[PDB]
This record gives structure tokens, C-alpha cells and sequence, in this order.
């Protein structure tokens, strides 16, 4: 099934934040509508953050998350999490490699702000 | 639904 | 319920990552083994980042997650979810006043790490 | 925090099942736009499904569990989580008691059907 | 990345339900420690319940569910979800065709019982 692909309402402020834990460097890029709207880089084993960032939904709501890792896509798995009818939370793990802890890139989409 | 069409 | 008290596999490094959204200044308090681990202090209407640390989740694995704003502990949500079997994220999210849109404080620990 | 309310696309169908595992006769009452839908009475101590109903989300999409044991509201813990942005669960738990296993009475939504 | 497949604690009763939103048959197996422990099988445009079983996660708590439509494994999507940090649901869509309402058998497995 297809991993990394959110709808948001549309227009709406969300905050997207990447953290690496592998030894090859992360590269995620973040859509909005089809277009890239962030690109995060960054390598660390030690789960630092990469990136973080306030986006804009736009009119479509449509948020994409890519991972890949020497140009090669990462493997993605994804989810999205509401807490009290309220506060929301797209989850992507990614694995560059085969020992299949889908953490080499995480990224952390949250809503609403403010 | 089984079908040669799906 | 108790909300934001997590059960982690025991000596397991795990990220923890406070934001906040809210003109009231966020006091995150990390606990591990009911002991205080970290200690955020923030304040943002955008999201920033007010704290990011790699903690052990030590031989107990139980990690608290305690949000106060001048001293008065904010409401907790939380939950755990776990994709593909393997990557674990532990979310808060809190609320210091009334609009319940429990963003004030988000917190999000996630595992494994490197 | 508010638990067991859950906003569902209009017009929609979804499934509710409900589990006992408890002493105490369950209650389970499903309201779809502050109106009461359905309403299962059961009990069990292992699982049995005291429930399952299709309805339909209505005019607004609200849609509140309340749980109860012989007049008394249990407390309830809740969430929502979607898979590949489309397949939706949201999700009940309710204590009667002092044991705290959250089980009392389980909640299942899903949606779409079909 | 693989989906269906959890690791509950061990020794431990959980309860698996599926539930049946398709034309065609579906066939649920649930492996536990990697032998069939339960199978179900049914039909239901309209979410009816196929299966509902007590079962025990066993000395390795490995649970599996595989879905399948006359020979053809299905799509699976899934995810673990524990509320207050005590309640567990380990979540299965399915699709068994086209359109990718993952729908077409949904498994719940619930713990803790009783
Ligand atoms: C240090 C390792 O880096 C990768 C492999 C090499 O490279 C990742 O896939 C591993 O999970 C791990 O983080
Ligand atoms: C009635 C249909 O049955 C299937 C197709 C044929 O078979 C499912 O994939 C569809 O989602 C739908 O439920
Ligand atoms: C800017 C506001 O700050 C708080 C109230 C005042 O202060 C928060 O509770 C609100 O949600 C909002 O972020
Ligand atoms: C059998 C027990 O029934 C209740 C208490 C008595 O009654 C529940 O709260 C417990 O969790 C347990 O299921
Ligand atoms: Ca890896
Ligand atoms: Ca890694
Ligand atoms: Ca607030
Ligand atoms: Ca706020
Ligand atoms: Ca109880
Ligand atoms: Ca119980
Ligand atoms: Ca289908
Ligand atoms: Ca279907």
C-alpha cells in the first residue's frame, strides 16, 4: 500500500521534523500538492534532527513524504494518529539498508499549531 | 468482485 | 486514565522531542525509573522545537512524560503506536487553558535508535 | 481530555463492535449527532462480542461512545488511526473499576465499508 | 516493509476478530509461533463478523494474520496501538482487489482480557 502520503485540510499550518539514525546520510523531501515544499539533509546515528520546518497544507491538503539515501528510495512505512478528536500525528519510519529497523530516517508531521 | 474485468 | 506514562523495552536509547504552541511557557519533565531524566523549558506560538535529548530508557523502561505551565500541570493525551512490529513512537499532547486544542506542549519520544 | 468522540465523514457507513471483559453487565451506547444509534447491554469475562452494528455517520459526522455499568459512566480512554490514508479505526476503552485494565468495555469503529 | 505480524507479550490471552467488507470469500489464518492456530473464513459486503476467537500469544508471543482470496494473498495493512499505556490493538485492513479500501477483511486483535 502506498506509505508517506497524508491528507491534511486544506490550508492548514503543520509542522513536519526529521531525525536520522543511520550511517547514511537522510534525505527526506516533503510535498505539498505534488511539489516539493522542504528538503531535509543531515546524517547521525544518535537521532539528531535533520530538519524541522512549518509548511502549509495549501489548497489541495495533499503532504507527501520521501526518503531516500544515496539517491536509492527508502522503504516507508506510515500512519496517522488523532488524539482527542484533536491533535494529529503522521508517522514515517524509512530503511535504507536490510537489517529493517525503520528508523534510518523518522519523521514527525503534527497539527494544528499555535 | 471476481471478474475478468477486475 | 493516566495519560503520558510509557513502559519501554528496558536499557534502550530512545529520542524524546518537546514542541511548543501556546503564549503560556512549557516546563516538559522527562522521568525515568520515576526519576527526572531531562528538563525542557520553551515557548512558541510555532511549533519550535523546545527540547531534544537521547535518553536511556534505563532497567525499569518506564518513562513519565509531565507538562506544567507556572507550576499548574497542563492535561495530558497520549498514546503509543508501532509500525511494522519494530518502530515505536510514545506522543503527548497537553493542554494549559481552555481552547482544547492540546497542542501546547507535543511531545514525542520515539525507538529504537542508530 | 474528552474520550469516545470521534468527527467521521458525513453520510458515511462504519462499523461498531463492542467486547466485554468484566463482572459488571456493559452498557455500550453509540450516539451519531447527539442521538443515541445503537445500544448493546452485555457481559463477559473473555472477549464476547456483546455488539456489532452498521450505521451510518449522518448529517455531521459526530459520532460519541458512552459506556456505563449499572448507571455508572465508566472512564474511557480512546484514539483514532488511520492506514494508508484511507482505512480508519477509532478505538474505546473503558474502566468500571479499580484494576485499571481499561477492557471493561471494548470499542471497535471502522470505516469505509463495502 | 512486513505487515500482520506482532509480538505481544508472551503467555498472554488476546482476542482476534475479522470482520468481511468484499464480494469475494476471505480466508483469515492467525499464526501464533509460526503454526495455524485459528482460521476463519466468510463473506459479507457488510462488515458481519467472519471470526472471533480467544487465543495465547505462546513462550514467543509472535502473531501473525495473513489474509487471502482464493489463493491470492491480499494487501495487508497494520499497525499496534496502546492506550494508557495498557490496552492493546493490533490492526489489519486488507485488500483483496482494485480500489484500495483496504476493507475487504479487517482484523482486530485485542489484550488484555478477562
Ligand atoms: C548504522 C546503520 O546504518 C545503516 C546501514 C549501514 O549503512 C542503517 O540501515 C542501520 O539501520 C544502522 O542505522
Ligand atoms: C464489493 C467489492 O468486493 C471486492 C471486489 C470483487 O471482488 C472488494 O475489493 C471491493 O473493495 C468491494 O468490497
Ligand atoms: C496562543 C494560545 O496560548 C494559550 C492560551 C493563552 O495563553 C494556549 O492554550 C492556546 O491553545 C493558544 O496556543
Ligand atoms: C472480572 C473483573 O470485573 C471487574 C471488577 C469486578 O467487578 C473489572 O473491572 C475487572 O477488570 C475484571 O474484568
Ligand atoms: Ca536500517
Ligand atoms: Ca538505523
Ligand atoms: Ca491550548
Ligand atoms: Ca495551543
Ligand atoms: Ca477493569
Ligand atoms: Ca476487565
Ligand atoms: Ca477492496
Ligand atoms: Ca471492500
Amino acid at each position: 500500500a502506498t506509505q508517506g502520503v497524508f491528507t491534511l485540510p486544506a490550508n492548514t499550518r503543520f509542522g513536519v521534523t526529521a531525525f536520522a539514525n543511520s550511517s547514511g546520510t537522510q534525505t527526506v523531501n516533503v510535498l505539498v500538492n505534488n511539489e516539493t515544499a522542504a528538503t531535509f539533509s543531515g546524517q547521525s546515528t544518535n537521532n539528531a534532527v535533520i530538519g524541522t520546518q512549518v509548511l502549509n497544507s495549501g489548497s489541495s491538503g495533499k503532504v507527501q513524504v520521501q526518503v531516500s539515501v544515496n539517491g536509492r528510495p527508502s522503504d516507508l512505512v506510515s500512519a496517522q494518529v488523532i488524539l482527542t478528536n484533536e491533535l494529529n500525528f503522521a508517522l514515517v519510519g524509512s530503511e535504507d539498508g536490510t537489517d529493517n529497523d525503520y528508523n534510518d530516517a523518522v519523521v514527525v508531521i503534527n497539527w494544528p499549531l499555535g | 468482485k471476481a471478474a475478468k474485468a477486475c
